[PDB]
């Protein structure tokens, strides 16, 4: 299970990029996606977004709460 | 170069695996965990995850392989139907996942269908039975549809689609099933587990709201994870802490895929053509509210409504001597099988543990377990 990159979107259908190999995914299960996007797919549905920066966000906001709560 | 390396850090997993082994060490008994996603039993063995961990750390590797649990009754039916068919002069495109191609059955497979002389093709997904439908306006494609949550919403959206064109030679064979039902029955049934790691994928579906019963009815710590070595690494860590903590609660470590509500676009679409149904499940038996069929509404979509078969009665779920019950229970592992590596193999398999991409027989071939 590889996450793909979209580098196209036409309606229901996207064309994702896994590591050079690009195929087209139904999009009806995250109708707005969009290119730049990172997705996984299942059986050729992309099924959920991956946000490394609102990771990063959530992480940092969690760190600042606690550094604050402990007298950094 | 594909984002959140940190979870596929081998160093991450040095630490992890370390972490573990300290808090095992302060373990009063033997922590069990078990898992019911075939992927995440193809991240585990692969790695050698049960090696490195702690001798009072054991991972179950539960039912979670869809096409090792369609019922024999279903497969053969559905090759009864394309016997029926063609004398009824309607020809069938059945397609089908290529793990399910060569499951056996005490009547044949869908590839000695093949053999016979029937069209019958392999598929990665729904969307590909479709355009099958499309080019072939003459003939009723029909996609034998097995699978979990994950499975099943592409399916539903692709029926969403076909409804609205009003595609008419687009069907399906149901042998989709749930989850969760399965975890509580094995639960109830015998399966000794202290911590659960909620699979993945189909988390995204349903949502970290999709398990929390499981947890409130039965007190058992849970983790949603990813498939990375590093988010079963740090599901089992977890697991542990909350089990030493005698914390119940469940926790998303899949976060970055996984919303708490899930994905409501597929939710509703699921909803929309599928209603809950008692259901077999080979080898394991009948879990109550644990499969899916169409909805009258739709029985159209349904192969079944146009085709009345008597499948023989009596056909065993599994050859004499196949332990897949166990395995798929968490019972046992497939070194615990007599069959496993001599007369059962991915070439010569005895099993459907074994010819499934998800089955944990196969994966423990696969990476040369020969425990
Ligand atoms: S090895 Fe084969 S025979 Fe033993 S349980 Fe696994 S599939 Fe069944």
């Amino acid at each position: 299970a590889v996450p793909g990159k979209v580098i196209e979107v036409n309606g229901p259908v996207a064309v994702v990029d896994f590591g050079g190999v690009k195929r087209e995914v139904r999009l009806d299960l995250m109708p707005d996606t969009k290119p730049g996007d990172w997705v996984i797919v299942h059986t050729g549905f992309a099924i959920e977004k991956l946000d490394e920066k609102k990771a990063m966000e959530i992480l940092e906001a969690w760190a600042e709460v606690e550094k604050a709560m402990e007298g950094f | 170069e594909e984002p959140f390396e940190a979870y596929r850090s081998r160093e991450v997993a040095m630490k992890l695996v370390e972490k573990i082994r300290e808090e095992a060490k302060t373990l009063d008994g033997e922590i069990r965990i078990m898992h019911v996603c075939g992927t995440h039993e193809d991240t585990v063995t692969r790695h050698g995850i049960r090696s490195l961990l702690p001798e009072n750390v054991k991972v179950v590797s539960g039912p979670g392989c869809p096409v090792c649990i369609t019922p024999v009754e279903d497969i053969v039916a559905m090759q009864l139907i394309m016997r029926k068919a063609r004398e009824e002069g309607e020809e069938i495109i059945l397609t089908t996942f290529g793990d399910m191609y060569k499951i056996p059955t005490p009547m044949g497979s869908f590839a000695d269908l093949k053999s016979e002389g029937f069209d019958v093709r392999i598929v990665y997904g729904i969307f590909d039975t479709y355009r099958i439908a499309k080019e072939n306006p003459d003939k009723t494609v029909v996609h034998f549809s097995p699978g979990f949550e994950t499975t099943t919403a592409p399916a539903a959206g692709m029926l969403n689609v076909a409804a609205q064109e009003e595609l008419e030679n687009f069907k399906i064979y149901s042998v989709h099933r749930l989850t969760p039902p399965a975890v509580e029955v094995l639960l109830k049934q015998g399966t000794v587990f202290q911590g659960l790691i909620a699979p993945g994928h189909v988390s995204t579906i349903i949502g970290v709201k999709g398990w929390e019963y499981l947890t409130e009815k039965y007190g058992i710590p849970q983790v949603v994870a990813g498939f990375e070595p590093n988010d079963v690494l740090m599901a089992i860590l977890m697991l542990i802490r909350m089990y030493k903590e005698g914390e119940a609660r469940i926790i998303n470590e899949y976060e970055r895929a996984v919303k708490y509500e899930g994905n409501v676009v597929a939710q509703k679409m699921i909803d929309k053509f599928f209603e809950v149904v008692d259901a077999k499940w080979r080898a394991l038996g009948v879990f109550p509210k644990s499969g899916l069929e169409l909805r009258k509404e739709w029985k159209d979509f349904e192969i079944r409504s146009f085709y009345k078969v008597e499948v023989p009665k009596n056909l065993p779920d599994l050859e004499k001597g196949c332990r897949c019950g166990a395995v798929l229970r968490g019972l046992a592992l497939p070194t615990d099988c007599p069959l496993f590596g001599k007369t059962c193999t991915p070439r010569h398999p005895v099993g459907p543990c074994m010819v499934s991409y998800e089955g944990t027989c196969q994966i423990f071939y696969k990476y040369g377990v020969l425990f």
